[PDB]
């Protein structure tokens, strides 16, 4: 147990930056008394410390000239916070106090992604680092905005994540209008004619003799970037609809929307120039798309004005959120009309197996068998044509959105709402032969209800099953790789490992090229154990694996030019008793080669543990 | 973030190094007041309570400020044991 | 004592060219910072004396779609580099202006080839419309106007002439205003506000001259509650 | 199998009486028999919950009986059948046993009839666990009521079948921690188990027998019944329960009120007219607003607090030992030796702290004097002392004091000595001192908040209503609750209530939907059609049309393809209206909200403080005598927790000093601990 | 209870020390005191 | 014909009693409706001050949470009835007052029965109090403060007696502000803006007055625009 340590409740704290929490200043008059008491003592505020003690120890004795000495205590100095179960390096992370009123302690909504910490009332603990060495390490290299991206990907760990998401996906789309059909005639204002008398929407697609345009693109050319955001403030348009705007010397058919957050990315960076080359000014953002935007934003530029970009990203995501005006009522549960057709054929079919069964031809088991491969299929048909449906009738349908944006839910999940449940198991593992018809908008039966509950059991009995004890496997991954330190630079020796780029899963032995992300995982950050000359370039020996040249070797192995990399790992390291530099690579949460002294080993088995609460427990196929 | 986070990372060779130099630094430079720092006047961080623009007490805010003009200078080995431990005391009050 | 009035808040401004400026204005009674955002913006955005061109009069062409022989820039192209071109006037009689310009060769355009009518001070001094290169000419008689906003072609209606065609109207002279508010303390109050203002303007008006118009036009509008009327309320009906 | 009573409220103080455990004599945890036991069996069908449980490691063991199940004279769990032959179904009512059940084929609960006759071509019905659509000729049994699947924390949340069955566990816990509101409302939606509870649970004090009311006050009611009898039924006032919660009766009948038997004569800490009365129905808006509600995060209008909506009583009880030492008797005296007398007001007491007075934290509630030191004065204080006028008396501070983190303002001090009027001592200890204090606490940042389909956020920022966002009529909203915490959940349920909520709110009803009867789809967009005649059908009868937003918002709401090009922009609304949502206006700005939004009146209730949870800080106190490792006080909260995991996070992390000084200099470091904090000082 | 054998408890950096360019005149404190008559 | 400026507008009143009352404004120019319409709603709703309970002394009651014999209300719920009262103020110097009320035996207490002061209006007399029966006898003390805002019990001493209760204390006496904001034309310009200020409120202060205050409040405000100073 520690003697400067406290907890709270925690509420999340937007209005925050990235490297500060709110904080009770009631906690924290605990915590830093002693040097508090000091600053009383430095200040008329006591004679002396015992004094300053008693002034103190009665809650309304306490003078309110006080207060201005723990902000002046505290200026400067950083708490930790950690949060049940630290199941990685990051369930600790320090920040720079903002003393706060009441009973709980606000928290910056970006580490909530990596401290796995949502606000039904989770709790932190909150640590004071003492020595001036301390504190020294805490800021230096614990503090939240240092730690962006992640040791266990390379992938950055402080995304958007929510609402900040929802908000920035719904001011960069760009929207589709269906009454204008496709027509081809004379452009002049014979095309602004129709719009007029309205027949032809305005950001319909259409195609005169000429090009490809909306109307749209012709009806609003703007000037300039403010011209463009002046006239939807008039609510003349809106940064949804498609138009054409000038910039740079170039002349662009986007939204303004799309300007707008080519904009808040710009200003940010303070380098229009870094700027504008980063944003895919052609897709609405999501999870993805920003998360690449950060992580080019980190290299590109430094992890100072990367934090900067994170705060900025937040803010609008919130405010245009609010704005934006979704909801989730009822009504944005759009059933699809193919439910029932699907539900009669599938009803139908099932006649024709229950006939052949009731024949002879079938066996029990191939009966049964075959019925439930009916139903995965037609499972599927349901969950695909909701889909389609939310594309092409419901392109901004809440449910939709969230989904699509990375913001919420997943296929299964607005299927359960819309499409159909379906297969439910039974307690003892077999399949129910009858799935759950019901969707969650049309209510399920008492007796489908009853039916889904035993995987609705088990669902619980194999993460309570991990909640008691799963830091069980990082407890065995540390009790074998905590000595291993990195501890020699170069620990110089001729031999490597050759990471493949080809798999041969067509089966048997029939070539592939494995998924990216497979690659980028045993390549990134490596170092390099022989010249690779690859697509008119030399990846020199000893180099050092750039993300960059991942991409480059992919394309010149798609372009056949390679099958292997000659690659340095630990797995041929000759550090007495640790692990060297280069047979090692990047730090991975920075993007930088790992230096000397890292907790390499500890870092990996974490890192292997960490998402150990998340491998389905038992076989279940 | 804190500043200059990336050009004081770029003075180490190791991410660890500037941690050992800053809280080192720093522990000298709040151990003889705050007189032996190679920083200005003018350059010295500063708060805004009670009205009044007064010298941060955050020793490890200091040294942080002070690397970066590149005033110091850091290794393995510069001086002897205990004969640093009457040097800065002569040169600055060690009282 | 618990405690009493407001402190006098301190309009902070500091300056930057003709085009931009910051105000900062605390501390505020909780919720004012918003209260005085919002109308002061919106006022910043709609109401401030504008200057638009709205008609445009075309020497070569007849259908605004063409490029115009022995100039590379398109008909579409060369109306927005009108819509940038600051204008101001000298004159309170002024409530529309029509402006010539007259050049071809290989020589260099600008923005001062329009004739100084009246007392009309055409601003911005380097500006660029076109360039031509050979025996292709144009002579033009684009139309000015004095009104406040932004107006679509679309909206308005009267021409200037059969050889012109309209134009969408960029008169309110302020470009682009943000303002954040954000919580700050009196030594006991975490909860007041602190409004930042930030104004971009055409170079027409003085940011801080839109601004203190701005919150006149409102001090003004609030008069407006003055010489009332009385009349019945309603019906009950059940 | 014995433990402390559940009673945050009057339902938790009932679902535990209705507890099954297997631990205890039967074999418990260690040996586990996971998945099999833990698992919802076949034959749990209306003889348990198949949906209530603890959550995490205890799931599955501990367990809730189903609202109709029954224990039979031997002791095996019976569900109640209606008997039905020939497709003409019987009122005659079988209690079969779990094998019974196995011999039949019974049919579920929603066939649809016509009068005593089944009107129905296939018939969905259980075989012995399969179910089987079938003819009714084949029929035997039929369900009694939807709701004779499950418990009856279960049985009280509305469009359950909507409800995904983990969030609606969760709703059928929280209920649990439901704790008393001042203003207890019962819900606006309501299931039908409402009553039947509160009289069930003794939550309430009802008549039995006709007759004519006598007294009322606060204290006491006496009442004449028809048979001559004049019975005083004391309304048990301001009572403590096991967990803090105030239990107390509250009348709700006047003088001379002629009255039936049965009838309400007190309503529960949590009853409105014998209505379980578990929290407050509020005006919701559904949406994101600003990050403040950023992760299952609540926002709040201030205007809740100041209707007091979500304050609640709290008593809270401290005590106080006078024991026999070997350094001598300690006291229970007024005479504190210290430096104030200004700090000894409230107290005066002879001892103890006056009834009626305030407490902060520090504020001594009982004034206590020990023998303390051995003796003799240290070398140092005999040097000291001396100077001052050393009486320099053998007595120490040891008074019973204020807890930090506030106490509030007291209700009943209950001073025994020796025990002589028949109150058991305590060996070697002279004699106690209770005091009991009392706090209402209001809503707060930090409260936590939910609902019966498993909503659950805290409290995270309490706006003034000077931002809320309103409807057309200046009525703005109470709670803001983000979207993005129910596609993930799948608990439609909450907007099935949201909605109905809308209707009832102008249609100024309630309604009672039944678990899985209850209101459908139709029949509440036909609600909203009325109501939206209150709401809007009489906006133009005070000579207003529609404003010039609502414009603004159509505009993009029928390209959202929500409402119909070419209908009036009056009734466009109305179909907007009848999808749930209506139209706000931003509070801050006078703007409105792009597209629609959803408002409505939902129930919610104030989850329970546990003191565990409790806001904590340590700077320093005491130390375990073995050890050396700090250690909890009552004035003094311990330090966290160090575990392992937390150990490696800083390894990782290459926090060298840290890491040693928290194995070390904030723990058991005897020496250095000291040398520390001097250093500081 | 030792000191970690990593990150700022690392034999590599540890030793690292830090000076001022004034007491960098400490090298010319013992400079100037050697060579006598 | 200066072809860039606007004529002046007219403001109409429509009281009822003393607590509703509708402010149209046409014609006002596209957008200022809102522009004009909302900040008032801000400064309306938030600081017209007003008057309310914040000091309780009842005869022999202790504390909020006790019960007088004979008396159906326990002071909890005494006192939120008194949370309800609404006074008037007509002398603006005036800053406090303490109403009494003495009741022995059967009936019930209104905020009628309250002792008369001079230049002080209890706006609901019939607010049911409390109901005492046979034997029952309620005899109390109640300070009121003009006041602002919202002040909570905790947030005040009070303290007038020892045994006195410090009530929760809602000041605005203004209880709800609209604002519509429909069309008007003017003949050739068909987009103007029809402001409609709706203000119910308590009855110690008028829909007009509270309406004739936030303007001068705003106005107060727009102030302190004047006088620059760089940083
Ligand atoms: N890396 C990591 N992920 C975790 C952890 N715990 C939960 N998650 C992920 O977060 C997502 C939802 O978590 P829950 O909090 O359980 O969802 P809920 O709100 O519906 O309850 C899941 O995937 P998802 O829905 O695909 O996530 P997202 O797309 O919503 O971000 C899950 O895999 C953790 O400790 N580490
Ligand atoms: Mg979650
Ligand atoms: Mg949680
Ligand atoms: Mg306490
Ligand atoms: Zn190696």
């Amino acid at each position: 147990r520690v003697d400067y340590s406290g907890r709270s409740v925690i509420v999340v704290g937007p209005q925050l930056k990235l490297h500060q929490c709110g904080l009770p200043k009631r906690m924290a008059l605990e915590l830093f008394k002693p040097f508090l008491l000091k600053k009383m003592e430095e200040k008329g505020i006591a004679p002396n410390v015992k004094a300053a003690r008693r002034m103190l120890e009665r809650q309304r004795d306490i003078k309110d000239e006080v207060w201005d000495a723990l902000e002046e205590v505290i200026h400067g100095k950083v708490v930790l916070l950690n949060r049940a179960p630290t199941l990685h390096r990051l369930g600790i992370q320090a920040f720079q106090p903002v003393l706060v009123e009441g009973q709980s302690i606000q928290l910056h909504p970006l580490v909530c992604e990596a401290f796995n910490a949502d606000f039904d009332g989770d709790q932190m603990a909150v640590h004071v680092p003492l020595s001036s060495f301390a504190q020294a390490e805490a800021r230096i290299q614990m503090l939240s905005a240092h730690n962006l991206l992640s040791p266990a990907s390379g992938e950055p760990l402080a995304k958007p994540s929510r609402d900040i998401i929802l908000g920035l996906y719904y001011i960069t789309q760009v929207r589709k209008e269906k009454k204008g059909a496709g027509l081809e005639f004379a452009t002049p204002e014979e095309a602004l004619a129709a719009h007029e008398r309205g027949e032809v929407a305005l950001n319909a697609p259409i195609k005169v003799a000429g090009r490809e345009t909306s109307v749209g693109r012709l009806k609003y050319v703007f000037a300039n970037p403010d011209e463009a955001l002046l006239a939807v403030a008039h609510g003349i348009v809106d940064l949804q609809d498609v138009v054409t705007v000038r910039y740079m010397g170039k002349r662009l058919e986007t939204s303004p929307g799309r300007i707008l957050f080519a904009r808040i990315v710009a200003e940010a960076v303070e380098d229009e120039k870094v700027a504008w080359e980063l944003i895919q000014l052609d897709v609405p953002q999501e999870k993805n798309s920003l998360k690449d935007l950060v992580y080019q934003a980190f290299l590109r530029l430094g992890m100072e004005k990367t934090a900067r970009l994170l705060d900025a990203l937040k803010y609008y995501g919130f405010t245009f959120s609010t704005t934006s005006g979704i909801t989730i009522g009822i009504d944005d549960a759009v059933i699809p009309e193919e439910k029932k057709q699907y539900l009669e054929e599938a009803d139908r079919k099932l006649l024709q197996i229950e006939q052949a069964y009731e024949m002879g031809f079938l066996t029990d088991r191939e009966r049964y068998d075959q019925i439930l491969q009916l139903w995965t299929e037609t499972t599927e048909k349901v969950t695909q044509a909701v889909f389609k449906n939310f594309e092409e009738n419901y392109p901004f349908n809440p449910l939709y959105v969230m989904a699509q944006s990375g913001a919420r839910g997943n296929p299964q999940q607005i299927r359960q709402l819309c499409g159909l449940r379906g297969l439910m198991q039974k307690p003892s593992g077999e399949t129910f032969e009858v799935p759950v018809r019901s969707s969650f908008r049309e209510g399920l039966t008492v007796l489908e209800y009853f039916i889904s509950s035993h995987g609705a059991r088990k669902g619980g009995a194999d993460t309570a099953l991990r909640t008691a004890d799963s830091g069980y496997l990082t407890r065995k991954l540390v009790d074998v790789t905590h000595e291993i330190v990195v501890r020699e630079a170069d620990c110089g020796t001729t031999n490597y490992i050759s990471v493949p780029l080809f798999q041969p899963d067509e089966v048997t032995r029939s070539l592939r090229l494995r998924k990216r992300a497979d690659i980028e995982a045993g390549l990134y950050g490596r170092v390099l154990a022989r010249e690779v000359e690859v697509l008119g370039v030399r990846l020199e020996e000893g180099r050092y694996l750039s993300m960059d040249d991942v991409h480059l070797l992919i394309k010149a192995a798609e372009a056949g030019e390679i099958q292997e990399v000659p690659v340095r790992s630990p797995l041929t390291c000759q550090t007495r008793y640790g692990v060297c530099q280069k047979c090692y690579g990047y730090d991975l949460s920075m993007a930088r080669p790992v230096s000397i002294g890292e907790a390499v080993g500890i870092v990996a088995a974490q890192s292997i543990g960490e998402p150990g609460t998340q491998l389905t427990m038992r076989t279940f196929h | 973030a804190e500043p200059g986070i990336d050009k004081l990372f770029g003075m180490v060779d190791s991410k660890y190094r500037l941690t050992v130099v800053v809280a080192k630094r720093a522990q000298q430079l709040l151990r003889h007041g705050f007189k032996n720092t190679v920083l200005e006047p003018e350059e010295r961080p500063k708060m805004q309570t009670l009205e009044g623009l007064f010298d941060d007490p955050n020793a490890e805010t200091w040294a942080m400020k002070e690397l970066l003009t590149g005033r110091l200078v850091f290794g393995e080995n510069l001086v002897p044991e205990d004969r640093l431990q009457k040097e800065m005391e002569r040169i600055y009050p060690g009282e | 004592m618990l405690d009493s009035k407001l402190k006098a808040p301190v309009f902070t401004v500091r300056t930057q060219g003709r085009e931009y400026g910051e105000f900062v204005l605390e501390p505020l009674e909780r919720g004012f910072g918003v209260t005085l955002g919002n109308p002061l913006r919106r006022i910043l955005l709609s109401s401030i004396p504008g200057t638009a061109v709205t008609s445009v009069y075309i020497e070569d062409v007849l259908h605004e779609f063409s490029t115009i022989p022995g100039v590379k820039e398109d008909v579409v192209e060369i109306i927005l580099n009108l819509k940038e071109l600051v204008v101001r006037f000298l004159n309170p009689s002024l409530q529309t202006v029509t402006l010539l310009l007259k050049a071809e060769g290989p020589k260099e355009v600008k923005a001062r080839d329009f004739l100084p009518v009246a007392d009309v001070e055409i601003m911005n001094p380097d500006l660029h419309i076109a360039t031509l290169e050979e025996g292709g000419r144009l002579n033009m008689e684009v139309r000015v106007d004095r009104g406040v906003g932004y107006v679509p072609a679309e909206k308005h209606g009267i021409k200037d002439r059969i050889n012109a065609i309209p134009v969408d109207a960029v008169f309110s002279p302020v470009r682009r205003v943000a303002f954040q508010v954000e919580d700050t303390r009196l030594g006991q109050r975490t909860d007041l506000d602190k409004l930042t203002l930030r104004i971009w303007t055409d170079g027409s008006v003085t940011p801080l001259e839109a601004l203190n118009q701005a919150v006149e036009i409102l001090r003004e509008h609030l008069t407006y509650f003055s010489n009332p009327q009385a009349a019945a309320v309603a019906a009950p009906e059940e | 199998l014995s433990q402390f009573k559940d009673e945050t409220n009057p339902l938790s103080s009932l679902r535990h009486k209705r507890r099954i455990s297997a631990l205890g004599p039967g074999g418990l945890t260690r040996e586990r028999a996971g998945f099999d036991v833990r698992d919802v069996h076949r034959t749990h069908y209306g003889r348990i919950c198949p949906v209530e449980t603890p959550e995490g490691a205890n799931i599955g063991l501990i367990t809730s009986l189903a609202a109709y199940a029954r224990v039979d004279e031997l002791g095996f769990i019976r569900t109640p059948y209606r008997r039905v032959v020939g497709g003409v179904v019987t009122d005659e009512v079988v209690y079969m046993t779990a094998t019974e059940e196995d011999r039949y084929t019974i049919a579920q609960a929603n066939t649809p009839l016509e009068g005593n006759r089944i009107a129905a071509e296939r018939v969905v019905a259980r075989r012995k666990g399969e179910p089987v659509i079938v003819s009714p000729e084949e029929v035997e049994f039929m369900d009694v009521s939807p709701k004779q699947v499950f418990s009856v924390n279960t049985n009280l949340i509305p469009f359950l079948e909507h409800d995904d069955a983990n969030r609606a566990l969760m709703g059928s816990n929280m209920q649990t921690q439901a704790v008393p509101l001042i203003r207890a409302q019962a819900p606006v939606v309501m299931t039908g188990l409402e009553e039947r509870v509160v009289r069930d649970s003794l939550a309430a004090l009802y008549a039995e027998e006709d007759g004519e009311v006598a007294k009322v006050d606060g204290n006491r009611i006496v009442v004449r019944y028809e048979d001559g009898r004049l019975v005083e039924y004391p309304l048990r006032r301001f009572y403590r329960s096991n967990q803090g919660t105030a239990l107390d009766q509250r009348p709700r009948v006047v003088v001379g009120q002629r009255v039936r038997k049965g009838d309400l004569l007190a309503d529960g800490p949590a009853s409105e007219n014998g209505f379980l009365a578990l929290g407050q129905n509020v005006l919701v808006a559904i949406m994101p607003f600003d990050g403040y509600n950023f992760e299952d995060a609540i926002v709040i209008s201030e205007e809740l607090l100041k209707r007091d909506f979500y304050t609640s009583i709290h008593i809270e009880r401290y005590e106080i030992e006078a024991r026999d030492t070997k350094l001598g008797p300690e006291r229970i005296t007024r005479d504190i030796p210290h430096l104030s007398e200004a700090a000894l007001r409230d107290l005066d007491e002879e001892g103890v702290v006056r009834i009626g007075a305030e407490v902060k934290p520090g504020d001594i509630l009982v004034g206590r004097t020990s023998f303390k030191g051995e003796s003799e004065p240290t070398p140092e204080e005999r040097l000291l002392r001396s100077i001052f006028g050393e009486k320099a008396r053998d007595v120490k501070d040891t008074s019973l004091r204020v807890p930090p983190g506030e106490g509030g303002i007291v209700v009943r001090t209950v001073r025994l000595r020796r025990g002589d009027p028949g109150v058991e001592l305590k060996p070697g200890v002279r004699e106690v001192v209770r005091v009991y204090v009392a706090q209402k606490r209001k809503l707060q940042v930090g409260d936590k908040l939910a609902n019966r389909h498993g909503n659950k956020g805290v409290v995270a920022k309490i706006l003034p209503v000077e931002d809320m966002p309103h409807l057309p009529d200046g009525t703005p909203v109470d709670v803001i609750l983000n979207p993005l915490g129910v596609p993930s959940r799948m608990n439609l349920g909450q907007i099935l209530e949201t909605h109905l909520g809308l209707a009832g709110y102008f249609l100024g009803q309630r309604y009672i939907s039944p678990i899985f009867d209850g209101a459908k789809e139709p029949e509440i967009k036909e609600l909203l059609a009325q109501a939206f005649e209150v709401y809007f059908g009489k906006r133009k009868g005070e000579g207003f049309g529609v404003d010039k937003r609502e414009v603004e918002v159509l505009r993009r709401a029928e390209k959202l393809g929500l409402v119909t090009p070419g209908k009036t922009p009056e009734e466009q609304l109305k179909e907007l209206f009848l999808q749930g949502k209506v139209v706000l206006y931003d509070g801050r700005t006078g703007e409105p909200i792009e597209g629609p939004i959803v408002v409505g009146q939902m129930f919610i209730m104030k989850l329970y403080h546990m003191v565990e949870d409790k806001m904590h800080a340590r700077s320093t106190g005491p130390y375990s005598l073995i050890t050396q490792q700090p250690l909890g006080g009552k004035a003094q909260f311990g330090g966290q927790r160090f575990g392992e995991m937390e150990v490696w996070a800083l390894e990782a992390y290459g926090a060298a000093h840290t890491l040693q000084e928290m194995l070390t200099l904030k723990s058991d470091d005897i020496e250095g601990r000291n040398a520390a904090y001097e250093a500081i000082i | 209870g030792r000191l970690i054998p990593a990150g700022t408890g690392s034999d590599f950096v540890r030793f690292t020390q830090v000076v001022d360019q004034k007491t960098l005149k400490a090298i010319e404190e013992a400079r100037k005191e050697a060579v006598e008559a």
